[PDB]
């Protein structure tokens, strides 16, 4: 299934093209010599190269810069740079959420990342500190495009759903600042069926920009998003949260549990999995 | 400037560059348009001086004195026919680009699937065309390699490998840019193209035991070797040939 | 071993100098000793849980600690 | 041609040059045709290296006869001027030959070197 | 572009001190020898 694709031209004319498709199966096929494969009843064999990294859905594959490199951004929070002259793959691994959209600058110098939790950062290539940042309200979204990964009937199926008010508050002694609970990203949060919002951002009302971010429950941003069965990992979620009267204290409270599809062997008598 | 006669030369001593360094000078270069001298010394110090003998109250003023933290500065260089950038690299495993236009200082630190090959970025040379940069892989083992990195995007795009017995002594960019000449120890000279990106040819310095430095220049040399003319090779033993 | 310049005199030089380029990442370790990784952690993080659990749960090891065990 | 114990193997040649260089710093090495022949006649020698590309080769063809008689190994490098500035004298030695002493790691290196030459034979 | 030549004064002295002045080969011959030495032609 074609999750996305990006073209590259071969040149005042256009002599051939090579176009890259990326699929929710976890694959990235590239097609190499299209115009002369297809211009000339009968045609020769064609065969995409198969470049396979992700397990989840590749969100966006783009040709690079020169056309030497193939960059990629996925669910598993990691931007891959396929080397494409060797076999190798060198990559920026830890993003705060799903890489949802990338584009390559006019010159090859900048990347733009629309991070799936409603932000954007501009990188320079091969320096990989974000020269630019713009974030959004980070909340839970009834998203118009349904998904990229929900095309192939995954074990836990993604449903764009909302199951709780978005836990939040306003700050005395700083009314321009609102605290609100958030996950890794929207899609990773709602995935796994349950809410997983172990995080706070503080956001400005007057100028609707991001201000800051911090953790509440245990977070492992440094980690695999997926348990090896193939499931997004749920992460503890803070039900209630409220602000102090002076503006100095902040009490969160988090609840978490194992999954019913894990428990599965704690059943003794009438013990059921919700019970466990 | 009169063209110069072949046994004597009217050399004039001028005013010293005033500020001295605090260890042995490691890299010099001139800005390719304006007579402005980059010196760079092991004491992590880069000096930009303007060339002016008749300056006052001090001759050859220092425009700036820029320190780099934590590294040495073994080799600095000017980049670009326009002399756009200044690129400098010490022993430490990163290196830096300095964009004089707007004065940003980007710290480059990654070589895209060779990062374990290069534990240093000490030696490097930039194309006169100013698009490519060549780093040397500190991994000797029978033959040394030098990576080619676009300064378009500081990305790995090529890796020329030459045979040797210790790796690559020195190398230089041909004047067009299309290829680069690699003088590896035990006197092998590879000439390794870029447009083909495979080795053009191999030949030998006339029996020198260990080559240490080479360099390359001149005009109206053969165009398919880039069009540079004289090539100099310096041994360990001290004898230096010109071809 | 003897340095060309030690970092301390380099630091005096940078004080003398005009523009100082901070190469250190703003907000990691200034001397640059990072928190280095222990083997069981590396295994857990990559996803070889058998080896991870075993390297914790050898009780003959001198670094053996139940509180590590409980955390893993 | 006649240079039948030719040594073109590159790492072999480089080891030979470096050993000569070390021996030149240890004064245990004789530089030149005439002196080589003196050293072998007086028997003190332990290995002898010549150069293939001399123009009349015959001025060194007399050495292998004597060294076959008095039983010391000999072997040809391909480049005379390389051998010369390997000694470190700036003029293309055509014949170098290096001898034994009692206790030296250099003596050990010589023994391994002549083992390599006997391999090449 | 062409320049001033460079000669070994040993070579010029060798040319002349080859033979005594009387019965030296004649001047046109020696001139061709010497100018051929000084010739700017590879």
């Amino acid at each position: 299934i074609i999750s996305t694709f990006d073209i590259r031209p071969i040149i005042a004319e256009l002599q051939d093209i090579d176009v890259a498709v990326g699929g929710a199966r976890g694959a990235i096929y590239v097609y190499s010599n299209l115009l002369a494969h297809l211009h000339t009843l009968r045609v020769g064999t064609i065969q995409p190269r198969k470049y396979h990294w992700h397990r989840r859905a590749v969100h966006s594959v783009k040709w690079s810069g020169d056309g030497n490199y193939l960059i990629s951004g996925g669910y598993e929070t990691v931007l891959v740079l396929w080397q494409l002259d060797t076999g190798r793959v060198d990559f920026l691994p830890h993003l705060s959420a799903a890489i949802e959209n990338i584009v390559v600058s006019p010159k090859g110098s900048a990347y733009a990342l629309h991070l799936d939790d409603n932000s954007a950062m501009v990188l320079s290539t091969a320096e990989m500190k974000p020269s630019m940042y713009v974030s959004g309200i980070q909340s839970l979204v009834l998203g118009d495009r349904p998904s990229k990964d929900a095309l192939v009937r995954r074990v836990w199926r993604p449903i764009d759903e909302i199951a709780s008010p978005l836990v939040a508050t306003i700050s005395p002694q700083n009314p321009s600042h609102m605290f609100l609970c958030v996950g890794n990203g929207q899609q990773a949060t709602v995935g796994g069926g349950a809410t997983s919002t172990p995080l706070v951002q503080v956001f400005d009302i007057s100028s609707f920009q991001g201000v800051a971010k911090q953790a509440i429950a245990r977070t492992n941003p440094t980690d695999v998003n997926i348990t090896s069965e193939g499931v997004p990992i749920i992460e503890p979620t803070a039900t209630k949260l409220a602000f102090s009267h002076d503006g100095k204290w902040l009490a969160s409270i988090d609840e978490w549990q194992p999954p019913e599809r894990d428990t599965e062997a704690y059943l003794t008598g009438s013990k059921t999995q919700s019970d466990a | 400037r009169r063209k110069l006669r072949p046994e004597t030369i009217d050399i004039q001593r001028t005013r010293d560059i005033p500020d001295t360094h605090k260890a042995a000078i490691s890299s010099l270069a001139f800005h390719p348009r304006y007579p402005i001298l980059l010196s760079s010394s092991t004491s992590s110090i880069m000096y930009l001086h303007k060339l002016d003998a008749s300056a006052y109250p001090t001759p050859n003023p220092l425009l700036t004195s820029v320190h780099v933290k934590r590294t040495d500065l073994r080799r600095a260089a000017f980049v670009g026919p326009d002399g756009g950038e200044i690129i400098f690299a010490g022993r430490r495993r990163y290196f830096h680009c300095w964009n004089l236009s707007s004065g940003l200082v980007k710290k480059v630190s990654k070589i895209q699937g060779h990062q374990k090959e290069q534990r240093t970025m000490e030696r490097f040379r930039v194309s006169p065309c100013g698009r490519y940069m060549a780093l040397v892989a500190s991994d000797k083992k029978g033959g040394g390699m030098l990576n080619i990195i676009n300064v378009g995007t500081m990305q790995w795009i090529a890796q020329a490998r030459i045979d040797g017995r210790h790796g690559v002594a020195d190398f230089a960019w041909w004047s067009d840019g299309n290829g680069l000449t690699i003088a590896g120890r035990d006197g092998q000279v590879t000439e390794w193209s870029m447009i083909t990106r495979r080795t053009v040819g191999i030949w030998r310095d006339e029996g020198s035991i260990g080559g240490t430095v080479m360099a390359l220049g001149g005009r109206n040399g053969p165009a398919e070797l880039g069009g540079d003319r004289w090539v100099a090779i310096g041994s360990n033993s001290g004898i230096l040939n010109v071809y | 071993k003897r340095a060309a310049v030690s970092n301390k005199n380099m630091d005096l030089l940078g004080e003398s100098a005009d523009v100082i380029i901070p190469t250190a990442d703003p907000g990691t370790h200034p001397r640059g000793r990072r928190p280095k990784l222990k083997p069981w952690q590396k295994a857990f993080r990559q996803g070889r849980y058998a080896a991870a659990v075993d390297d914790v749960l050898n009780t003959t090891a001198p670094s053996y600690d139940p509180v590590i065990a409980l955390t893993l | 041609s006649a240079a039948w114990p030719k040594a073109e193997d590159p790492a072999l040649v480089q080891e030979l040059l470096d050993c000569v260089q070390q021996a030149s710093h240890y004064r245990q090495l004789k530089k030149g045709a005439n002196e080589t022949t003196k050293s072998v006649n007086r028997g003190t020698s332990e290995l002898v290296i010549l150069a293939a590309d001399t123009q009349p080769l015959s001025i060194v063809l007399h050495i292998p006869l004597i060294c076959e008689e008095k039983n010391v190994p000999y072997v040809y490098v391909p480049s005379k001027v390389a051998l010369g500035r390997a000694c470190g004298v700036s003029r293309a030695v055509i014949a170098v030959s290096l001898t034994s002493n009692e206790a030296s790691d250099l003596n050990s290196k010589i023994r391994a070197l002549r083992d390599k030459v006997e391999r090449l034979a | 572009d062409t320049h001033a030549v460079v000669v070994a004064p040993q070579r010029l002295a060798e040319i002349f001190n080859a033979a005594p002045a009387f019965a030296m080969p004649p001047i046109e011959d020696v001139f061709y020898q010497v100018a051929s030495l000084f010739s700017t032609k590879p």
